[PDB]
């Protein structure tokens, strides 16, 4: 504030901090609001470079996360030259964004994976790519940028970049923006030779032509829309399991050479659609439009692509609703009521027609020989499953950047915001208040609703409807510029009105942030060489501070989790998991549970899934005076009330990158448990560790190695790549690759040395009785991305176990106040019923056209992944998918015309699940699919 | 009972990889299992984070001393630091002094916390022993007596006695970081002085009998009046109150023996004391 100023004006174009600290520290606890306030006034690009660079993976992980909270850009990832030059050149280029006139600025925008063929599908971006690019182009043009020949629409935009994309008359072909020669190539890219190990001498099959390298895209004045069809690539990850290493082909390198040394872009804009499978961009300022609900992958981009990650809202979430057979059943259950035998028999019949017999226990007994309760609980349990399907809050569509939701299409998002207690802000959820007004506990209703008690299942729905109508009253009254009258009109007149006040005062504030249009504003500020406001990810419902969007989003201080609320919520989930495991399998406790840790959900819940694993082993985090969680301790068996349970923990590469300090804590806890002087029947960790130590000839502590991940620099088991390329022969191949890639053991007694320990990995996995993951959210669910099944060891454990027994598979959901520990199959069915097979969902997607079909195949490809890793997909899922999308001749034609490439993917996927034995169906269906594959093959090729 | 108290089967903690670091060897014999686990946690943490120092820790509970006793004598012989606390068993105690006394000169330091007087006589920190001195309540008794001793000693010997008081306060704290500072303080001052082993506000209020600094008068006086070791005369608002000004650096270094003696002398005379410090050179701010 003193030396960077002179009404005074800034005398600096860009700031590079070399301290490695927060802008505003102290003794202790960084002050980010006062740093943000200062950096906003100065309004310059703020870059930070840790002094560690100019010379303990835990120390690095803790340090690097702090400047990110200040909104810092990272100009860096034996001599000083490369580091000094890297920081200097990027600081200059960032500074040049101010010194350069607006009409001379050249903004490049690269698109990934168009047309959407094979390779990795990427992340759950929920992005209308070309629809968003078009809005960006017009926004730039209408602000003073030289955008020449701006097309008439988004459809016209894609047509300009992808000639005949819909394959009507000629085959789809990408617009060639430039043809650089081998001479020009090798001259401008010094690292060309290092790529010749896998691709040989340029050009080489990829991006040819045959003499020149092809730079796909199209120029529109000072704005260039480019296309990177393939990274170089996914394409059979089995080719890289040995001597061969990964390297992008010449075409991929040639693209960024064009932007750096020929078109000379001043700024590049990417979209967070392919996440961690994206890592040559150079010294040019690198912008990303990342989803607000994906902080974890946004920070990887910050640390691997020197990126500034501007956020966009995911589409306005809607209740999934009920449809077809599910609707008829809802109506059947609806009465009852006034009809109160024969109906219960038909309710059970339609429930079996909807295949709900595998979600709720439906005996072969007739209703005539049941009690009053036996009939009440049957219809009550079927009903609660229907309401779970109907009330699932998920996006049904794609988002266009700069196009915020209306007040109307934000009520559903708002009702769930109102359905969560918040001690500070100091308000209670609407349902709890409504429940309190009639002398009830909202969680007692939840617990009873889970048991299938009709009186409580109906009461839940009534309170839900009362909540789902009251919030809409506040929204409607906001539109024309009342919610208490709605509560009375719903039947709850004794609601604490004192507490109703700050609640709706909060909800109205949230409404403005949901509908705020700051997304394009963030891009401008970045391009103008200004300072973009930093904000937190990721889940708006659980944390409305993620709103509004258009900010440079970040993750959190890895020493701030788990919170006390997180560890308490974790015990509940664990107790629920164990209860469900004892029943239907015991009732003995499992001796070992295999879990996966994702960074994403731990950011959103402040360490819940992390805290679950601590509790399984009987350990607790110990915050210091400053509130930093950097210690851990065992809890006495008296407090645990059950045996310590052994764990096998699969940490994602991303989790390892962001939270290696937590991996350190976990490994400490597990080893403490194994050393505990406790009876073996009370300590399954020690029970196993002792046995393993003898058989391996090592010490107990070393035998207690349970915390694993990818090797440093690596991400995923590559199972997702193999599934997306259909490049594997049998399940043993996938599992072999899993054991090779995921068996790198973390050591809290030697943190820097993460060595492979496949022997320990297998011995630990052999003892697993259960498999466990936490659901991130409804938007990022089991079929929305491929990472879940990628880390899934379910079938692997079957082949490892001597008894060949398949472990029980569970998925925890804490995205609402009603925490559920579902089985894997139950969750897969929930995804199928609410997304792929749901008219409300697929029609919403298809209403965006070309990119809508891509979303369909994505959900279907990931479903196939679950068949390969766990076999958790019921046959009716594929059969119904084939019904609505392929047997329907009208829908089949609509799909093939909208998007030949994505339709081709749906066909082959259905063809594949049958070919491998996951889908049994009539030959008439297989013959039709086999033909449709040829019809679309010809259109494209 | 193991059901209500978490106990460990591990007596020995070794560094995974020595590397280019110096090795500190510590032997403890203790009664409380909590300090066993806290010491171990402190040692394992230092081994995994410190880039110039590694610690080997071997320990036994007093009853375990018969196979173990043979290793005990050998561990003591190679030890830099010897620690003992709450040792109250006649033949057991005698076995301890027999094993320590030969190497009492070899040990860089020998720290015995409230035990049988026979064991207490093993205490040796630099020039300070159980000479020169003129369950939880027993530790407070000895702790509060230490400042009263400082004045009768020369400066260099006073600081040794203060370091003893300091390591005693860390021990009573019992936290993992308390014991880490305990070991690192003992190492830097008596074992590896040339290793350069090296939260404090810019200015504040300090009292030797308080482990935390105070950043305002209110918090300090609140703490002052709750002290059970002082006469009610000191808490009287009409009591003589003397302010002391000192450099923060001597507090963060631990070389504050004469400051501690100054505070004790004033209090002994019936004066309430307010010691301010600053890291800067404008001492008008704390004033």
């Amino acid at each position: 504030n003193e030396y960077f100023w002179d009404e005074p004006l800034p005398i600096v174009d860009a700031v590079v901090s070399l301290t490695g600290f927060a802008l505003v520290g102290g003794p202790a606890r960084q002050d980010h609001p006062r740093a943000i306030e200062s950096l906003k006034k100065l309004n310059r690009p703020y870059m930070c470079a840790l002094p560690l660079v100019f010379q303990h993976p835990i120390q690095v992980a803790l340090q690097i996360a702090i400047p990110e909270l200040d909104g810092a850009i990272e100009p860096i990832i034996i001599a000083l030259q490369d580091r000094l030059e890297a920081i200097a050149q990027r600081a200059m280029k960032w500074a040049n964004l101010r010194k350069k006139p607006k009409l001379d600025k050249k903004v490049a925008i690269t698109v990934f994976s168009f047309p959407p063929d094979k390779g990795n599908v990427g992340t759950a971006a929920y992005l209308d790519v070309f629809g968003s690019i078009y809005e960006v182009m017009k926004g730039l043009q209408g602000n003073g940028y030289d955008v020449q020949d701006l097309p008439g629409s988004a459809k016209e935009l894609m047509e300009a970049v992808i000639h005949d994309a819909q394959a009507q008359y000629n085959s789809p072909e990408l617009n060639i923006a430039h043809r650089m020669s081998v001479e020009q190539y090798e001259r401008l890219t010094p690292y060309s030779v290092r790529l010749e190990e896998n691709w040989g001498k340029p050009p080489g099959h990829l991006n040819s032509d045959g003499q020149n390298l092809l730079i796909y895209g199209k120029e529109f004045g000072n704005v260039f829309i480019g296309v990177q069809p393939t990274f170089g690539y996914e394409g059979d990850p089995m080719r890289l399991l040995f001597s061969r290493s990964a390297s992008p082909h010449h075409g991929f390198a040639a693209y960024y050479t064009y932007l750096n040394h020929i078109w000379k872009a001043d700024a590049v804009l990417h979209f967070g659609t392919h996440g961690s499978l994206e890592f040559l961009i150079g010294t040019i300022p690198n912008l990303y439009y990342y989803a607000a609900n994906n902080p974890s992958e946004a920070t990887i981009a910050k640390r691997r692509g020197y990126a500034s990650t501007i956020s966009y809202l995911t589409p306005p979430a809607e209740n999934a609703g009920l449809y077809k057979g599910l609707q008829e059943l809802n109506e059947l259950i609806g009465s009852y009521q006034t009809l109160k035998i024969q109906i219960v028999n038909t309710i059970m019949d339609q429930a079996r027609i909807c295949n709900l017999d595998q979600d709720v226990n439906l005996p072969d007994i007739n209703a005539e020989e049941m009690d009053q309760g036996q009939r009440d609980t049957i219809v009550g349990s079927v009903y609660r499953k229907l309401m779970e399907i109907e009330s699932r809050l998920l996006p049904c569509g794609l988002h266009v950047i700069g196009q915020p939701p209306s007040a109307e299409e934000a009520i559903a998002t708002l009702v769930n915001i109102a359905s969560l207690d918040r001690e500070d802000e100091g308000i209670w959820a609407l349902p709890t208040l409504i429940a309190e007004s009639i002398g009830r506990n909202m969680e007692e209703i939840y617990r009873n609703s889970d048991k299938g008690i009709l009186a409580d299942v109906e009461l839940l729905q009534d309170i839900t409807l009362a909540t789902r109508a009251a919030v809409a009253a506040l929204v409607q009254e906001q539109i024309n510029a009342p919610w208490v009258k709605s509560l009375c009109d719903s039947g709850y007149p004794n609601v604490n009105e004192e507490k109703l006040k700050p609640l709706f005062e909060y909800l109205e504030f949230c409404l403005e942030q949901v509908c705020a249009d700051n997304e394009f504003g963030g891009l401008l500020q970045a391009l103008e060489g200004e300072y973009v406001l930093p904000g937190p990810g990721g889940d708006p419902i659980r944390n409305p501070n993620v709103l509004p969007t258009g900010k440079n989003i970040h993750a959190l201080d890895p020493q701030s989790i788990p919170t006390l609320a997180a560890v308490q919520s974790a015990k509940v989930v664990v107790d629920r998991l164990l209860e469900r495991q004892r029943a239907e399998n015991g009732g003995n406790y499992p001796e070992t549970i295999a879990s996966v840790l994702w960074g994403t959900d731990n950011i959103k819940t402040y360490g819940e899934s992390l805290a679950q694993i601590m509790w399984m082993v009987g350990a607790k985090p110990v915050p210091d005076a400053l509130g930093r969680v950097n210690k851990i301790e065992l809890v006495p068996l008296e407090e645990l009330g059950r045996p310590r349970i052994d764990v096998v923990v699969n940490c994602s590469g991303v989790f390892r990158d962001l939270f290696i300090n937590q991996m350190n804590l976990l490994d400490q806890a597990v080893k403490l448990a194994a050393e505990a002087d406790e009876p073996l029947e009370m300590n399954f960790v020690r029970k196993h560790a002792l046995e393993q130590a003898e058989e391996m000839g090592i010490g107990v502590r070393e035998a207690a190695t349970r915390i694993f991940s990818n090797a440093s620099g690596s991400y995923s088991s590559n199972v997702n790549l193999a599934v997306e390329n259909s490049s594997w022969e049998d399940e043993s191949e996938l599992q072999e690759m899993y054991l090779k890639r995921k068996s790198f053991a973390f050591n809290s007694d030697n943190p820097g040395m993460m060595d492979q320990n496949r022997d320990m990995f297998e011995r630990a996995l052999k003892t697993a009785d259960a498999t466990f993951q936490n659901l991130d959210s409804s938007e990022i669910s089991l079929t929305d991305v491929s990472h879940y099944f990628d880390s899934d060891p379910t079938k692997l454990i079957s082949t490892l176990r001597d008894d060949g027994k398949a472990p029980a598979a569970y998925i925890a959901d804490t995205t609402t106040a009603n925490a559920q520990v579902r089985t894997l199959s139950e969750t897969v069915r929930l995804d199928a019923r609410t997304k792929l097979l749901n008219p409300k969902w697929y029609e919403g997607m298809l209403s965006h056209g070309y990119e809508g079909v891509r979303e369909l195949s994505k959900r279907l490809v990931n479903t196939m992944g679950w068949s390969a890793t766990a076999g958790a997909v019921d046959n009716w899922v594929y059969e119904d998918a084939n019904s609505t999308f392929i047997k329907d001749e009208e829908m089949c034609k609509r799909l093939m015309d909208l998007n030949p490439n994505s339709f081709r993917r749906m066909v082959s996927t259905l063809l594949e699940v049958n070919g491998r034995g996951y889908w049994e169906t009539s030959d008439e269906n297989l013959e039709r699919l086999q033909e449709l594959y040829q019809e679309v093959e010809d259109r494209i090729e | 009972h193991m059901f209500t108290n978490v106990k460990s089967t591990i007596r020995r903690v070794d560094p995974e990889a020595l590397n280019g670091r110096q090795l500190l060897k510590v032997v403890y014999v203790v009664l409380e299992s909590q300090y066993q686990s806290a010491l171990s946690a402190a040692v394992r943490n230092i081994n995994r984070t410190n880039s110039s120092l590694a610690i080997q820790l071997t320990g036994y509970l007093i009853e375990e001393l018969p196979e173990n006793y043979a290793n005990f004598k050998h561990d003591v012989s190679e030890a830099n630091l010897f620690i003992a606390s709450l040792i109250f068993i006649e033949d057991l105690a005698d076995k301890v002094v027999e094993a320590v006394t030969p190497y009492r000169d070899n040990l860089d330091a020998a720290i015995v916390f409230p035990s049988m007087p026979q064991v207490m006589r093993l205490n040796k920190m630099g020039s300070f022993s159980m000479a020169q001195l003129g369950f939880q309540d027993a530790m407070l008794k000895l702790l509060r007596t230490l400042p009263t001793v400082l004045k009768y000693l020369p400066v260099e010997k006073a600081q040794d006695a203060r370091n003893f008081m300091l390591s005693f306060q860390y021990w009573l704290g019992g936290s993992q970081e308390n014991l880490e500072n305990f070991l690192l303080m003992l190492t830097d001052k008596y074992v590896y002085p040339d290793l350069g082993l090296d939260v404090y506000p810019d200015m504040g209020i300090w009292h030797p009998l308080s482990m935390q600094m105070f950043e305002n008068v209110k918090d300090y006086l609140e703490w002052y009046n709750q002290r059970p070791d002082i006469s009610e005369d000191l808490k009287d608002p009409l009591a003589p109150c003397i302010g002391l000004i000192m450099q923060r650096t001597h507090l963060v270094t631990g070389d504050d023996a004469h400051y501690v003696g100054m505070v004790q002398e004033l209090e002994a005379m019936g004066a309430r004391v307010i010691c301010v410090f600053s890291g800067g050179l404008d001492f008008s701010k704390p004033v």
